[PDB]
């Protein structure tokens, strides 16, 4: 236990597509979606 | 210049109720035509219709 060093460095090694990539890797985990029985308010 | 020949083209009557127009002309001898008043009908008027789940009604901006 020590209070002296900073544990969140991860975040210095995120590029552009960090975000959507993790995004794209969770897809698969999901529960599938609710449907309001159109494809668009406009159908 | 735009002119006129006839005296009663600026004669505009006002009354309060159609019965009361109908025995004016008809006392004064005048043939008239009446249509019925047109009085808009009620709508049926919802805020929350713009936002809707599953219906055409959902906006798109505002």
């Amino acid at each position: 236990f020590d209070n002296s060093t900073y544990r969140n460095l991860q975040h210095h090694e995120y590029s552009t597509y960090t975000f959507l990539d993790l995004n794209v890797e969770l897809s698969k985990f999901r529960m599938p979606q609710p449907s309001s029985g159109r494809q668009s308010p406009r159908h | 210049w735009s002119s006129t020949a006839d005296p009663l083209s600026n004669l505009v009557l006002t009354f309060s109720t159609k019965e009361d127009a109908v025995a004016f002309a008809e006392k004064n001898g005048w043939s008239f035509d009446v249509e019925e008043r047109k009085v808009p009908k009620p709508k049926s008027k919802s805020y929350g219709a713009n936002f809707s789940w599953n219906k055409r009604t959902r906006v798109s901006t505002k």
